[PDB]
């Protein structure tokens, strides 16, 4: 089985 | 907007992962020799040295690399799963105390986490957690120097 990316973090906490 | 650390999960597992220098890093006895996914099928590790608890994929898509540490500065900060931050003082190469102790689970699936210095710059990949009855009060690290050197 594979590691998966269910989620990101931005360190800066810059908005989409 | 690409994001420096990645929340990384296994059937059994969760945890994390940090993009440093172009590749995702993550802890070992969490990934395992586990290839990671992407829309193009599975991707092996690039670097896997278990003597360091360390692995390593190419960053993926929607990611940013985070920059070593120079500053040599004491005064760490751990981002855990949750994107909180905890202050730690670090004690020796692998090693680092928390400013205030909190409960185990506050930590729990952080391990592969950033150690960030005062300029959010890579100082160690979190490790694993230090406990006394439940209370994590250190932390081991994953110096960004062995990083550096098993590229
Ligand atoms: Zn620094």
């Amino acid at each position: 089985g594979s590691v998966v990316i269910v989620g990101r973090i931005v360190l800066s906490g810059k908005p989409a | 907007v690409e994001g420096e650390v990645q929340i990384v999960s296994t059937a059994t597992q969760t945890f994390l992962a940090t993009c440093i220098n172009g590749v995702c890093w993550t802890v070992y006895h969490g990934a395992g020799t586990r290839t990671i996914a992407s829309p193009k099928g599975p991707v092996i590790q690039m670097y896997t040295n278990v003597d360091q608890d360390l692995v390593g994929w190419p960053a993926p898509q929607g990611s940013r690399s985070l920059t070593p540490c120079t500053c040599g500065s004491s005064d760490l900060y751990l981002v855990t799963r949750h994107a909180d931050v905890i202050p730690v003082r670090r004690r020796g190469d692998s090693r680092g105390s928390l400013l205030s102790p909190r409960p185990i689970s506050y930590l729990k699936g952080s391990s592969g986490g950033p150690l960030l210095c005062p300029a959010g710059h890579a100082v160690g990949l979190f490790k694993a957690a230090v406990c006394t009855r439940g209370v994590a009060k250190a932390v081991d690290f994953i110096p960004v120097e062995n990083l550096e050197t098993t590229m």
